[PDB]
Formats: C-alpha cells, sequence, structure tokens
RNA sequence: CAGAGUGUAGCUUAACACAAAGCACCCAACUUACACUUAGGAGAUUUCAACUUAACUUGACCGCUCUGACCA
C-alpha cells in the first residue's frame, strides 16, 4: 500500500492515486474514494497535494 | 379549553415585556459584581503598598467559613406571642436497600 | 456538460455543483447568497439593505426569511440563475425558517437541484 | 531530518496549559465559521486555492466609470431611523409578524434597490459573466444610470433586458425600447454588441447597434451610425451574451 | 512605622426577614404561571372527589363533601391574623430598631466625634500589631456598648478602602491621614440593650444612607453595599 | 432580591394540580 | 512529511482533554477552596429546581466549573396533630422535603466572599442554603445501603 | 477646586459605502440541569456648529477617568 502517483504525475480517469488501510491522505478535487479508502483519478490530469 | 385569540394576543405580548425584564435584572446584578470586585482588588493594592504582611493573610482562604448556611426569607415575620398545636413528626421515607 | 468539482467525500459541504445557495442569518440580520463553485457571488439578497429593511418589523424572523427567498428569487431570474444546490444541516433543514425560503424560491420559479452533468 | 517551519503555524497561539479553562466551541457551526476564515487566508503551504483558484493580478483594476454620488450620512441615517419607529409602533405589524402572515411588497423593494445597491450588484454580476474582461479587457465601471430595455414581442407584450435573461432572437428581431433618465442638454451614445457571435475572429465582437449623440432620453432622435441587426447565433455553438452598453 | 493610620471598619448588616413585595409585571406574569400550571395538569384527588359526588348526588355515604370540607379549611384561614410585614417602627420611624423596613437590607451606622464635632461613620478600630486587619474588625464589635450580636464574617479580605487626609490642622510627618479598610459581616442574631439606643446608632438602608454620610464617604459605602 | 427564581411552573409532563398555600412554623412565620 | 517544514500541522490531539479510562476529591489550595456542595433545600420542588438552575448558571457565567449538579433522594414527613381534646394524634398533613445539589470547583478564596453574597440574597422564601466542603461521607449518601455487607460484617467481628 | 487625559449599546483597529456590522447578552421550548438546537427580544455613535463626507477631522458643549486642592 502507499502512494502509486506523487506530485506532478500525470493521471488518467481511473487511475489509483493511493492505498490505504486507514485515512492518511483525503480525496480532494476530481478524487474518488472507494470502499477500502483507495484514492483514485476522475479527471485526467496532474497529481496534487 | 380553547383559547381566545384576545388571550393568546396579551400572553405573548407578557412574554415579550418578560424577557426585556429579566434583562435588566441581570444588567443590575453584572454591574454589582463588577463593582463589588473593582473595589476588593483596589483596596488590596492600597493595602500591599502599606503592609505588605497583612495583605498576605487577607488573600489567604478562611476555614472557619464553611460551612456556611442560610435560611431564606419568610412571608411574614414571627409573632412575639404564638403557641403552636402539639403533635408529632413521623417519617415515612422508603428505605431502599440493594442485594446481590 | 461542464464537469462539476466531483470529490470531497470525507468532508463537508460538497463541491459537485456549478451554483449554490448559501444562508447566513446572523443575531440581527439574515443573508443569502448564490455564488459558483469558484467562489464569486452572482446575486444576494439582504436585510442589511434599506430597499427591504424599511418595510420588515424584524429583520431576524421568519418572515424576513420568506422574504429573503422572494426577493431572492426574483433576482435569479433576472440573472439567469434557475438551478442550484442547497446544502444545509439537519437542524437548519427541520427549521421553519429555512423550509419557508425554499418555498418561496421554488415559487418564484428556482429549483433547487441542479441537472445531472452530460459525459458522453 | 526536520525543517523548520516557513511560518507561524495554525494552531501555535492556543495555550496548553490552562487547557480546562478555555472556552470551547461546543457547537458545529461555530467551529464551521471559524474554519472558514481561516480557509480564505493566505498560507505560506499549498492550498487549492494555489492550484485551481482563479488567477487575478495585483494591480488593482482600475475605474472608468461615473463618479459616486455625494450623500449626507448623518441626515440619512437619522431618516431611516424614524421610519423603523413609525413601522414598529403600529401593532398591526408586530402581529402580522408574530402570526407569520405578512410581507414585503416585491416592486417597491425593486425601484429603491435600483437606486441604492442594485449598481453594485450588477457590476458584481457582469464582472462573472465576463464583460469587463472582454469589453475593457480587465477595467471595470458602476453603472450609475438604471438602463431599460424592453423588447416589443406583439402588441401588448414586452420582454425585459436585465442582467443575464434569456431572449431569443425571435423576440429580438426589431430594435427594443430604451429608456433612461437624463437631464436636458445631456449627450449619450448607446451600444450593442455580441461578444460570442464572431465566427471568423475569437477575440473580435459584432457590432448590432450603433446610436450616436442622443440628445436627453430621444432615442430616435439620435443619429443611427450602425443599423439594427438582429442576433444569430449559430446553431450548435452555445449561449452568447448580447451587452448593451450607455 | 508609616505616616498612614490604619484601622479596621466593619460594615454589619441585617439581611431580609421577608420577602419583598411583586412589582405590576411580576404579577400579571405569576398570575399566568398558576393560569399555565392548571391547564396542563391532571385531576387532583379533591377535583376527584367532588366530580363523581357531584354524579353521585345528581342520581339520587361520603359524610363530608368536597365543597362542604373547603368551607372548614377557610374558616380556620380567616381566624389566623399574620404578622405584620410592616411594623410600628416603620410607621413612627425608628431608625435605631432592627425590626423595621424588614424586607430591605440594612447597614449600622455608629456616630463618633472627632476634632470637637459628631460624625456618622461605620464602626472601627484602629490597628495593632500582633493581629490581622480582620482581626481589627472582630474586636469591633466587641467595642460596642451593650451589644450582644453574633457575625457571621465574609472571608479576609477587605470590601472597600477609604483615604481622607486632617485638614492641614493636625498633618504631620508622622501623622498625615488614616486608611481605613472595610470588612463584610452579616448579622445571625442579636441586637444592642436598651440602656443607649438613640445617639448611638441607626440601622439605614442603602437609599437613606447618605443623609448621614459625608459625599466622599458616601460613594466608597455605596460600591460594596449591594441593593438586590 | 428574592423574587429572582421565585416565578415558577411545575415543569413535568404528567402532574396532579397543585394548590398554594401557607406553611405557617413554630415560630408563628410563614411561606 | 516529517522532513518537510509542514510537518505536524494535523497535530489535534495536544488539544483535547486527556481522556482514557469513584472520582478524588480535590482539596484546595491555601488560596482556593477545591470543591464545595450547595445544599438546597426546600419543601416545595419547584423553588428548589429552579435556584439551583439559577445558580448554575450564574457559576457558568462567573467562570466558575460546576463539577455535578444533582438531586438528594425526597424525605417524606408525615404531620400528626393531637385531636382536639383528646390525646390521639391524627394525621394533619404530609410534608416532603426536596434537596438539589450544585456541586462546585475552582473557587478563589477572594471572590467567595462576593460569590456567596449574591446567592444569598437572591434566596427564595422557604428555601434553605447551605455550602459544604465535598467528603466521601456525602457521595456514599447517595448510594443504596447494602444489608447482606452489615450481616457479614458483623459475623466478623 | 482646577489640572491634564478620555469618548459607538458589554468588547472590537467593525463601518470604502450599497450600511450603523459581528460577537457577547435576555425570555420561552427541549434538557435532572448545563450545553446544543429551534422560535422570539432589547439595544449605541455625549450635543451643537465648522466650505461637505465627518462614528472618523477642528472647536467648544457634555459626562467619565486620573493627580493634587478640599478632607474627621
Ligand atoms: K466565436
Amino acid at each position: 500500500q502507499g502512494i502509486k502517483k506523487m506530485e506532478g504525475h500525470y493521471v488518467h480517469a481511473g487511475n489509483i492515486i493511493a492505498t490505504q488501510r486507514h485515512f492518511r491522505w483525503h480525496p480532494g478535487a476530481h478524487v474518488g474514494v472507494g470502499k477500502n479508502k483507495c484514492l483514485y483519478a476522475l479527471e485526467e490530469g496532474i497529481v496534487r497535494y | 379549553v380553547e383559547l381566545t385569540f384576545e388571550e393568546t394576543e396579551r400572553r405573548a405580548l407578557l412574554l415579550k415585556k418578560w424577557s426585556l425584564y429579566k434583562q435588566q435584572e441581570r444588567k443590575m446584578e453584572r454591574d454589582t459584581i463588577r463593582a463589588m470586585l473593582e473595589a476588593q482588588q483596589e483596596a488590596l493594592e492600597e493595602l500591599q503598598l502599606e503592609s505588605p504582611k497583612l495583605h498576605a493573610e487577607a488573600i489567604k482562604r478562611d476555614p472557619n467559613l464553611f460551612p456556611f448556611e442560610k435560611e431564606g426569607p419568610h412571608y411574614t415575620p414571627p409573632i412575639p406571642n404564638y403557641q403552636p398545636p402539639e403533635g408529632r413528626y413521623n417519617d415515612i421515607t422508603k428505605v431502599y436497600t440493594q442485594v446481590e | 456538460v461542464a464537469r462539476k468539482e466531483r470529490g470531497w467525500r470525507t468532508v463537508f459541504p460538497s463541491r459537485e455543483f456549478w451554483h449554490r445557495l448559501r444562508v447566513i442569518r446572523t443575531q440581527h440580520h439574515v443573508e443569502a447568497l448564490v455564488e459558483h463553485q469558484n467562489g464569486k457571488v452572482v446575486v444576494s439578497a439582504s436585510t442589511r439593505e434599506w430597499a427591504i429593511k424599511k418595510h420588515l418589523y424584524s429583520t431576524r424572523n421568519v418572515v424576513a426569511c420568506e422574504s429573503i427567498g422572494r426577493v431572492l428569487a426574483q433576482r435569479c431570474l433576472e440573472a439567469g440563475i434557475n438551478f442550484m444546490v442547497y446544502q444545509p444541516t439537519p437542524w437548519e433543514a427541520a427549521s421553519d425558517s429555512m423550509k419557508r425560503l425554499q418555498s418561496a424560491m421554488t415559487e418564484g420559479g428556482v429549483v433547487l437541484r441542479e441537472p445531472q452533468r452530460i459525459y458522453e | 531530518r526536520r525543517t523548520p517551519p516557513l511560518g507561524p503555524m495554525p494552531n501555535s497561539d492556543i495555550d496548553l496549559s490552562n487547557l480546562e479553562r478555555l472556552e470551547k466551541y461546543r457547537s458545529f457551526d461555530r467551529y464551521r465559521r471559524r474554519a472558514e476564515q481561516e480557509a480564505q487566508a493566505p498560507h505560506w503551504w499549498r492550498t487549492y486555492r494555489e492550484y485551481f483558484g482563479e488567477k487575478t493580478d495585483p494591480k488593482e483594476k482600475i475605474d472608468i466609470g461615473l463618479p459616486p454620488p455625494k450623500v449626507s450620512r448623518t441626515q440619512q441615517l437619522l431618516e431611516r431611523k424614524q421610519a423603523i419607529q413609525e413601522l414598529r409602533a403600529n401593532v398591526e405589524e408586530e402581529r402580522a409578524a408574530r402570526l407569520r402572515t405578512a410581507s414585503v411588497p416585491l416592486d417597491a423593494v425593486r425601484a429603491e434597490w435600483e437606486r441604492t445597491c442594485g449598481p453594485y450588484h450588477k457590476q458584481r454580476l457582469a464582472e462573472y459573466y465576463g464583460l469587463y474582461r472582454d469589453l475593457f479587457h480587465g477595467a471595470t465601471f458602476v453603472p450609475r444610470v438604471p438602463l431599460h430595455v424592453a423588447y416589443a414581442v406583439g402588441e401588448d407584450d414586452l420582454m425585459p433586458v436585465y442582467c443575464g435573461n434569456e431572449v431569443t432572437p425571435t423576440e429580438a428581431a426589431q430594435a427594443p425600447e430604451v429608456t433612461y433618465e437624463a437631464e436636458e442638454g445631456s449627450l449619450w451614445t448607446l451600444l450593442l454588441t455580441s461578444l460570442d457571435g464572431h465566427l471568423l475572429e475569437p477575440d473580435a465582437e459584432y457590432l448590432h447597434w450603433l446610436l450616436t449623440n442622443i440628445p436627453g432620453n430621444r432615442v430616435a432622435e439620435g443619429q443611427v451610425t450602425c443599423p439594427y441587426l438582429p442576433p444569430f447565433p449559430a446553431r450548435g455553438s452555445g449561449i452568447h451574451r448580447l451587452a448593451f452598453l450607455l | 512605622g508609616s505616616p498612614w493610620r490604619l484601622l479596621g471598619a466593619l460594615c454589619l448588616q441585617r439581611p431580609p426577614v421577608v420577602s419583598k413585595p411583586l412589582t405590576p409585571l411580576q404579577e400579571e406574569m405569576a398570575s399566568l404561571l398558576q393560569q399555565i400550571e392548571i391547564e396542563r395538569s391532571l385531576y387532583s384527588d379533591h377535583e376527584l372527589r367532588a366530580l363523581d359526588e357531584n354524579q353521585r348526588l345528581a342520581k339520587k355515604q361520603d359524610i363530608l363533601l368536597a365543597q362542604d370540607l373547603e368551607d372548614m379549611w377557610e374558616q380556620k384561614f380567616l381566624q389566623f391574623k399574620l404578622g405584620a410585614r410592616i411594623t410600628e417602627a416603620d410607621e413612627k420611624n425608628d431608625r435605631t430598631s432592627l425590626n423595621r423596613k424588614l424586607d430591605r437590607n440594612l447597614v449600622l451606622l455608629v456616630r463618633e466625634k472627632f476634632g470637637d464635632q459628631d460624625v456618622w461613620i461605620l464602626p472601627q478600630a484602629e490597628w495593632q500589631p500582633g493581629e490581622t486587619l480582620r482581626g481589627t474588625a472582630e474586636r469591633t464589635l466587641a467595642t460596642l456598648s451593650e451589644n450582644n450580636m453574633e457575625a457571621k464574617f465574609l472571608g479576609n479580605a477587605p470590601c472597600g478602602h477609604y483615604t481622607f487626609k486632617f485638614p492641614q490642622a493636625m498633618r504631620t510627618e508622622s501623622n498625615l491621614g488614616a486608611k481605613v479598610f472595610f470588612f463584610k459581616a452579616l448579622l445571625l442574631t442579636g441586637d444592642f440593650s436598651q440602656a443607649g439606643n438613640k445617639g448611638h446608632h441607626v440601622w439605614v438602608t442603602k437609599d437613606e444612607l447618605g443623609d448621614y454620610l459625608k459625599p466622599k464617604y458616601l460613594a466608597q459605602v455605596r460600591r460594596f453595599v449591594s441593593d438586590l | 432580591d428574592s423574587s429572582r427564581a421565585s416565578l415558577t411552573r411545575v415543569h413535568r409532563q404528567a402532574y396532579a394540580r397543585l394548590y398554594p398555600v401557607l406553611l405557617v412554623k413554630q415560630d408563628g412565620s410563614t411561606i | 512529511y516529517k522532513t518537510k517544514p509542514t510537518h505536524g500541522i494535523g497535530k489535534y490531539k495536544h488539544l483535547i482533554k486527556a481522556e482514557e479510562p469513584v472520582r478524588a476529591i480535590n482539596l484546595g489550595t491555601d488560596y482556593e477552596y477545591g470543591v464545595l456542595n450547595i445544599h438546597l433545600t426546600a419543601y416545595d420542588m419547584t423553588l428548589a429546581e429552579s435556584y439551583a438552575q439559577y445558580v448554575h448558571n450564574l457559576c457558568n457565567s462567573l467562570s466558575i466549573k460546576v463539577e455535578e449538579s444533582y438531586a438528594m433522594p425526597t424525605k417524606t414527613i408525615e404531620v400528626l396533630q393531637l385531636q382536639d381534646q383528646g390525646s390521639k394524634m391524627l394525621l394533619d398533613s404530609v410534608l416532603t422535603t426536596h434537596e438539589r445539589v450544585v456541586q462546585i470547583s475552582g473557587l478563589s478564596a477572594t471572590f467567595a466572599e462576593i460569590f456567596l453574597e449574591i446567592i444569598q440574597s437572591s434566596l427564595p422564601e422557604g428555601v434553605r442554603l447551605s455550602v459544604k466542603e465535598h467528603t466521601e461521607e456525602d457521595f456514599k449518601g447517595r448510594f443504596k445501603a447494602r444489608p447482606e455487607l452489615e450481616e457479614l460484617l458483623a459475623k466478623l467481628k
């Protein structure tokens, strides 16, 4: 588990940004969250923290 | 019984004058406390300048103070020569006891 | 077809909207705002302005809230705003002052839900 | 390895010693109100406003409009307080406001609104629609003079043009009726432009109407520099915005 | 030593004996609360007893009725005469007696003679080494003439201070003036004897407290003397 | 003032009506 | 991130009281009384509940910690009167004594002189005030009497 | 008594004007009570002038505060 896409990386819609067992990172703009607190990209673009 | 329009009108208008009357009771009580506290703190300062030995005794607590008992006023004062009837006081307070 | 700012599922309020109705009621006044997701304010209606204050007995009562919706709905139609979301709290939504502000906005022609975005 | 903060941290002011003698929030709306204040403040760390916020220039946008009116605040405030006392003295307004049956006249609210704070609202609205950015390259102005435009549809109806309301090209096939308060001896100039209608150049605009050297309020007497041409938004091109400038 | 004399003053109070009268607004509200308390209450055993009898009497073994029993109670009440909230000292206006003005709080005032001049002040005693400032106030009661009163002192800190200067006659580098510190107390029980009453002392409400005291001495006493 | 917190009503949903009376004490006083 | 300057920006548990699972009684310093019990006993149940509610709100306005506000068991008292020209005591009335308590901690020595004079002034008619220091005896007076433990204790003796 | 200082309802470095704001506060209902919430309530620029905008600047007029005079 952990970050799959770091700051500045380009992602496509659906790409998983981070996996976690507890909420270490929270979903912001155009970032979804699944059952298991998995953060995924809702749009194509650049990742920012 | 249903309440007449004039009745509710009077009650509602009475609770609007009662919210402002209690606002002045609290204002006087708030100011009175301030006066008391401002006079006490200012007297202690003048006492420190005169003799810091007495100021160290005044700021100390008074163990004789508590327990502090006080009964509330009456509606009519005691009569000088009044003899009550004869009787007896019997407690019937249910005693509760814990088993198990 | 414009994308909404989806996300923010672990916080409050949401951002998945184009326009938002935000109600601010203080100890003395009541204010309703229509603002865009970017923060800009489009139209507003407050009891601080003489126009509305000269006709109200109390600026902080239910009537004031009901009258702020009748004035805001009329201003949202002129601006072109016909849909917007409202994000209240459980105690705000159950209040009789917010129930009358919504009814006043709908009777004015404003819909308190935005249409779904078209992706395809 | 540790790096020292570049500035004051969020909750440093708080005193942890007397943590049991500090006023708490006790409510979710009181924390939320403080959380919105600190969210709209500048910070040295990365923020959502940095990456998504609409970038602006530090050079304050210049004002090219008319000067404001001069009003006596003291004489204004005195008259307003007196009117509220009369309105509040009447027991029929108190009873209606307590029974929740009172209502304000929407027609009088809008006439006084147009006089006091309507210009500033219309300005805020034009900035949202992007008119100052496109027309004047960022320069702003307050519309002190209410401009009342209305299209004649039929023989009894009217379609008022406000600030962003939808109007069809069928209703706007003939020139509208334009009225505005002006003194005698003054000269004006009206104008209608399509900001988004252009088919070839993005930045450019189409001129739909230009009336010059208008005496007072009489629009017909003004010279017709460019005849009226109805809007012609292409199909599948979206929604356009036409502006009347006075 | 210092050029300021230390004096331990005392502010003895007789708290209310009776409840204060209700104001016109409190009356309108108290009648409503008892009216609201009835409209939202269940029938009492005395109301169900009367209703049942009304039906049984209407149809046709209870010897005593409800309305009949109420009359007995009222008779005994009209026979009992209550104590007077307004005493003879309120009509005679004897400001030396505790019994007067039962509803309001009273403050003690004793007249002392300084420089061949009579002045009203609060009981006070000069401080002595080997004694707390409050201990000086506890002593004042003992110095009072033919007094049998038990006072309850509230804390050790003073509730007020007054400073004055000798009017350039007794002024000296050794003695410039005085500094009195007041301590509040409550009069649990007791009163003076009947030997000397009038010229000695009076018990005065805070409103009528100015007549006796001086302007400057009054302003400092009206700060810790409440009239709640 | 004694009237600060004296004006009240029974704050119960269900309760039997209560009547006001004078409780004469062993010294003549009343409440 | 630990190496970054914005490390620790999410720390929140140093702002919260340590709540990590009866009560040890606080004993006052020379300058401040530790704990106090304000007892409000009255024959009327509305006057005790209202004066207690006044003291609780007054203490808050004055920034005084109210540890606990509770009630004590009611005491019912049958009042018998000597029958007219006789010797048998006949039931006259039934009086109930109602008591309310307001537990406060953190009262300064100097300020108690003031706080006490305020409450005793606003004391209603028929209501009695008693301010005592808290003791385990009081806390054990609110619990039911265990008689099984008293028989077993006697056997040990 | 003069001497200086001081000036929005309780606080505020709220007040560009579009406007006297925000919080604190009071009653009732919910709550053992408190708190939360809902529904209601009361409110201020010391007063006059100054070419006007003047709560803001300049003057006094007003009260407050402080240091002595005064003082038992
Ligand atoms: K175009």
